[PDB]
């Protein structure tokens, strides 16, 4: 079958010329096959013999099929694909199940063979030149070239898509009640027409594609719902996740552990409970990927525990435009949040979780915001709209925070949902000095070269201290100064320092950071009921 | 109509920007607008053979309850070949911006260059391939556009120009800035006349508009107390020390001397005669903008924005740090209380407008916001035909405190 559709103008990359790689020697058997098959598709008008005026060549190979014991063929278009121009996109982003609309009936058109139905740009055809050699280390060989889109050629997938787009354009217009999704060779058609009505339209569609040289199977064929589509299992009323199986064995290698943790980490999105904490530990100081690791009992319980969670098959539902989109978020710990987008309570569309890395200095509220944002984007791409949020935070808490944050931020229309643990500001620096409180004039310095320093303080109350520190840096020293100040201070403290970093703590006041020292300071800050941190010009007279 | 051959800067290749996800609502609007434009022969559908792409989106201007298509030609423009600005409008009493964008749709664009104007309308949940279009006529927001329409524009304006030399007309892309010193009445009506003049030629050209000089770079004022506490002086000193970067004549030693000795922050300190002077002196230095700062045309303009909280925002337009050409304090627009993005975008626009009026150039923005946040909602409040360059930064606390001290009138108006 070969369609009468206009070819797409395809050209090579700027300044490049067509493939000229030589052909490999073949056994009498594979040669016979290649001749048979090539003559076959030649008669079908798919390929055509060419004269010696074509210097281009690409290596063809033969190999018995996937349970057939019959010889197939394959052309190695690598070189050609390297020279072929870049096309826009082959739609890199697939429809997530949660974004599909519930249809009374779906049908899958397997438009596979179609690749060999769309004609290739004539001018370009010459570049697909390939040769069927001869035993006799002959004179010439059986030369051919593709007239239709070659299987495996860079442009084929893209072209095929647009060609299909054009062919389906009219049908869609004349049948606006039918929705179609295109995915390579699979054409998914769904609607809400009484069984018979549906069947009829499908036939019209088939007839339609047929007219344009597109062969499609008879009897509303091959696959039927549930559709096993890329890890997902689509049912008429809900979608399910393919059973993620865990390899129960008694010997574990580094590689096998990494691969395991991988699957386990993907699973965490749909199974908020999976943990790999211990599992990761089995990778410390690994010398070889094939090294066997004695599974600790802690890991046994974790891995086993994970198996019990994966026992229950999870299923999400489809999108119904006539209902609101609600997204609820929870905090499972510092930096770990869970969310579930749904319309009707418990009838979840999509769920997931985000794991953060504390970084230089961040805070929960900030992270919540960062989550809301990600979720929002995800929603817009899926349901083309932003969900209403149900968040575990006080409106007052939010107000107090954002109205004073140095950076611009925003959280879409949300509603408070009293579900502990609620995220709250662990501490708040005072906006002015505390009356009747000790004042610690802190300072610290360390020799950059020797990494030897001193950190201490002096108070308006007479108290003083200093500590000589080995192997440290000025940053640590200054922070240390502030730390000690907080240690011996009291419930209400005023601390003045010339540290630039402290200034950062003032402007952001994070409740988590990578520097353990800062973490210490944070925990210390959370203990105090009143702390006023003030900064003054370094190397000046303030002391 | 005959067409002028346009080309990309030597060595450059066409833009290949990725389309940002759009909400269903605006996607519909784009389809609506695009199908219409297609029929009118403005744009043509293209296949996948074209690898180039530029982002598109839809916005609704204030006082406009119908969608308009905006494209992010920034990438393309920067790659387009190069081919006047007065002063008067800067000094004018009132200026009116006119959207003369449509006029471009009349002029055709060089066949071979069209490929570079490729854009895509996204599909919800990637259900279907995005619709790929391409311009045939001049595109709005493109720099080459006014650079081609120049001829028709000058002629079209000549009569009004010659019968009204007391008015300044400036064109910056899809906008026409018409300023005059005439009082509100005459000006409004005169603009209406200029409009009708354009209407007669074909294209529809849609308090009142701007006011050039009522925008004065306000100085930085230092607080005054009957008595100062250790803390106060510390703050004051901290600011001054930083300010010396802009005004090297600022000194703070005498104040620092009063700040010697581990005493309570609440402890009050009497200002010594020598300190009184140093302080007073600094006020004098700060009374006016630094000398020597002159706009260098060849260099780009930069604009830093700072969130002051309580709805206030501060900004600085400069070319070299501290050597600011202008400074200002933006107040929240009546209504945009719940979100910063609203205020930020609004601010961005107001500033660019002024950058245009004064220098006739778009300043690069240093936005105090996380990329992710900005990219996701800026379109929702954008109401300008142009899109300025921007980068995101971690706002240093010191600069914020300084400008926070910008002088404010006892009564605005
Ligand atoms: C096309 C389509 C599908 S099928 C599908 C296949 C691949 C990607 C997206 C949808 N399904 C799933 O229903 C299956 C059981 O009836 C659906 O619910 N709505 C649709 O419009």
């Amino acid at each position: 079958p070969i369609s009468p559709i206009e070819t797409v103008p395809v050209k090579l990359k700027p300044g490049m010329d067509g493939p000229k790689v030589k052909q490999w020697p073949l056994t009498e058997e594979k040669i016979k096959a290649l001749v048979e098959i090539c003559t076959e598709m030649e008669k079908e008008g798919k390929i055509s013999k060419i004269g010696p005026e074509n210097p281009y060549n690409t290596p063809v190979f033969a190999i018995k099929k996937k349970d057939s014991t019959k010889w197939r063929k394959l052309v190695d278009f690598r070189e050609l694909n390297k020279r072929t121009q870049d096309f826009w996109e082959v739609q890199l982003g697939i429809p997530h199940p949660a974004g599909l609309k519930k249809k009374k009936s779906v049908t899958v058109l397997d438009v596979g063979d179609a690749y060999f139905s769309v004609p290739l740009d004539e001018d370009f055809r010459k570049y697909t030149a390939f040769t069927i050699p001869s035993i006799n280390n002959e004179t010439p060989g059986i030369r051919y070239q593709y007239n239709v889109l070659p299987q495996g050629w860079k442009g084929s997938p893209a072209i095929f898509q647009s060609s299909m787009t054009k062919i389906l354009e009219p049908f869609r217009k004349q049948n606006p009640d039918i929705v179609i999704y295109q995915y390579m060779d699979d054409l998914y058609v769904g609607s809400d027409l009484e069984i018979g009505q549906h069947r009829t339209k499908i036939e019209e569609l088939r007839q339609h594609l047929l007219r344009w040289g597109l062969t499609t199977p008879d009897k509303k064929h091959q696959k039927e719902p549930p559709f096993l589509w890329m890890g997902y299992e689509l049912h008429p009323d809900k979608w399910t996740v393919q059973p993620i199986v865990l390899p129960e064995k008694d010997s574990w290698t580094v590689n096998d552990i990494q691969k395991l943790v991988g699957k386990l980490n993907w699973a965490s999105q749909i199974y908020p409970g999976i943990k790999v904490r211990q599992l990761c530990k089995l990778l410390r100081g690994t010398k070889a990927l094939t090294e066997v690791i004695p599974l600790t009992e802690e890991a046994e319980l974790e891995l086993a525990e994970n198996r019990e969670i994966l026992k229950e098959p999870v299923h999400g539902v489809y999108y119904d435009p006539s209902k609101d989109l609600i997204a609820e978020i929870q905090k499972q710990g510092q930096g770990q949040w869970t969310y579930q987008i749904y319309q009707e309570p418990f009838k979840n569309l999509k769920t997931g979780k985000y794991a953060r890395m504390r970084g230089a200095h961040t805070n929960d509220v900030k992270q919540l915001t960062e989550a809301v944002q990600k979720i929002t984007t995800e929603s817009i791409v899926i349901w083309g709209k932003t969900p209403k949020f149900k968040l575990p935070i006080q409106k007052e808490t939010w107000e107090t925070w954002w109205t004073e944050y140095w950076q611009a931020t925003w959280i879409p229309e949300w509603e408070f949902v009293n579900t502990p643990p609620l995220v709250k500001l662990w501490y708040q620096l005072e906006k002015e000095p505390i009356v009747g409180a000790e004042t610690f004039y802190v300072d610290g310095a360390a020799n950059r070269e020797t990494k030897l320093g001193k950190a201490g303080y002096v108070t308006n109350r007479g108290r003083q201290k200093v500590v000589t520190l080995t192997d440290t840096t000025n940053q640590k020293t200054e922070l240390q100064a502030i730390y000690l100040a907080l240690q011996d201070s009291g419930l209400e403290v005023n601390i003045v320092t010339d540290s630039q970093y402290a200034l950062g703590i003032i402007q952001a006041q994070p409740d988590q950071s990578e520097s353990e020292l800062v973490n210490q300071i944070i925990e210390q800050l959370i203990k105090k009921e009143k702390v006023y941190l003030a900064w003054v010009p370094a190397h000046k007279g303030i002391g | 109509i005959e067409t002028v051959p346009v080309k990309l800067k030597p060595g450059m290749d066409g833009p290949k920007v990725k389309q940002w996800p759009l909400t269903e609502e605006k996607i519909k609007a784009l389809v609506e607008i695009c199908t219409e434009m297609e029929k009118e022969g403005k744009i043509s559908k293209i296949g996948p053979e074209n690898p180039y792409n530029t982002p598109v989106f839809a916005i609704k201007k204030k006082d406009s309850t119908k969608w308009r298509k905006l494209v992010d030609f920034r990438e393309l423009n920067k790659r387009t070949q190069d081919f006047p600005h007065p002063a008067g409008l800067k000094k004018k009493k009132s200026v009116t911006v006119l959207d003369v964008g449509d006029a471009y749709f009349s002029v055709p664009l060089d066949e071979d260059f069209r490929k570079y104007t490729a854009f895509t309308i996204p599909s919800i949940n990637n259900e279907t391939p995005g619709i790929r279009y391409q311009y045939n006529v001049l595109p709005q927001g493109w720099k080459g556009s006014p650079a081609i329409f120049q001829s028709s524009m000058t002629k079209i304006l000549e009569p009004f120009r010659k019968q009204n030399p007391d008015i300044v007309i400036y064109q910056y892309m899809d906008d026409l800035y018409v300023g005059s010193d005439l009082e509100i009445g005459q000006h409004r009506t005169k603009i209406e006349e200029l409009r009708q003049h354009l209407l007669r030629w074909g294209l529809t050209t849609p308090g009142y508009e701007l006011h050039p000089d009522k925008w004065t770079v306000q100085p930085i004022v230092l607080p005054e107390k009957d008595s100062w506490t250790v803390n106060d002086i510390q703050k004051l000193v901290g600011k001054l020390n930083w300010a010396s970067q802009i005004y090297p004549g600022i000194k703070v030693r005498q104040l620092c001397k009063l700040l010697r000795g581990t005493k309570a922050l609440t402890e009050v300190i009497p200002l010594t005669e020598e300190a009184e002077l140093e302080l007073a002196e600094n006020r004098e230095i700060l009374k006016e903008p630094v000398h020597g700062v002159y706009y260098d045309p060849s260099k780009d303009l930069i604009a830093e924005i700072q969130k002051q909280g309580q709805g206030q925002w501060t900004y600085q337009i400069y070319q070299e740090p501290f050597k600011n050409l202008k400074t200002g304090k933006y107040a929240r627009m009546r209504g945009a209380h719940t979100n910063d993005v609203k205020q930020l975008t609004e601010a961005v626009q107001k500033i660019t407008t002024e950058s245009i009026v004064i220098w006739g150039k778009t300043p690069k923005f240093k936005l105090p916001i996380q990329k992710e946040t900005w990219e996701t909602w800026w379109t929702e409040y954008w109401q300008a035909t142009w899109i300025p360059e921007w980068e995101f930064v971690n706002t240093p606390p010191l600069v914020k405190l300084w400008y926070q001290l910008e002088k404010e009138p006892i009564v605005g108006a």
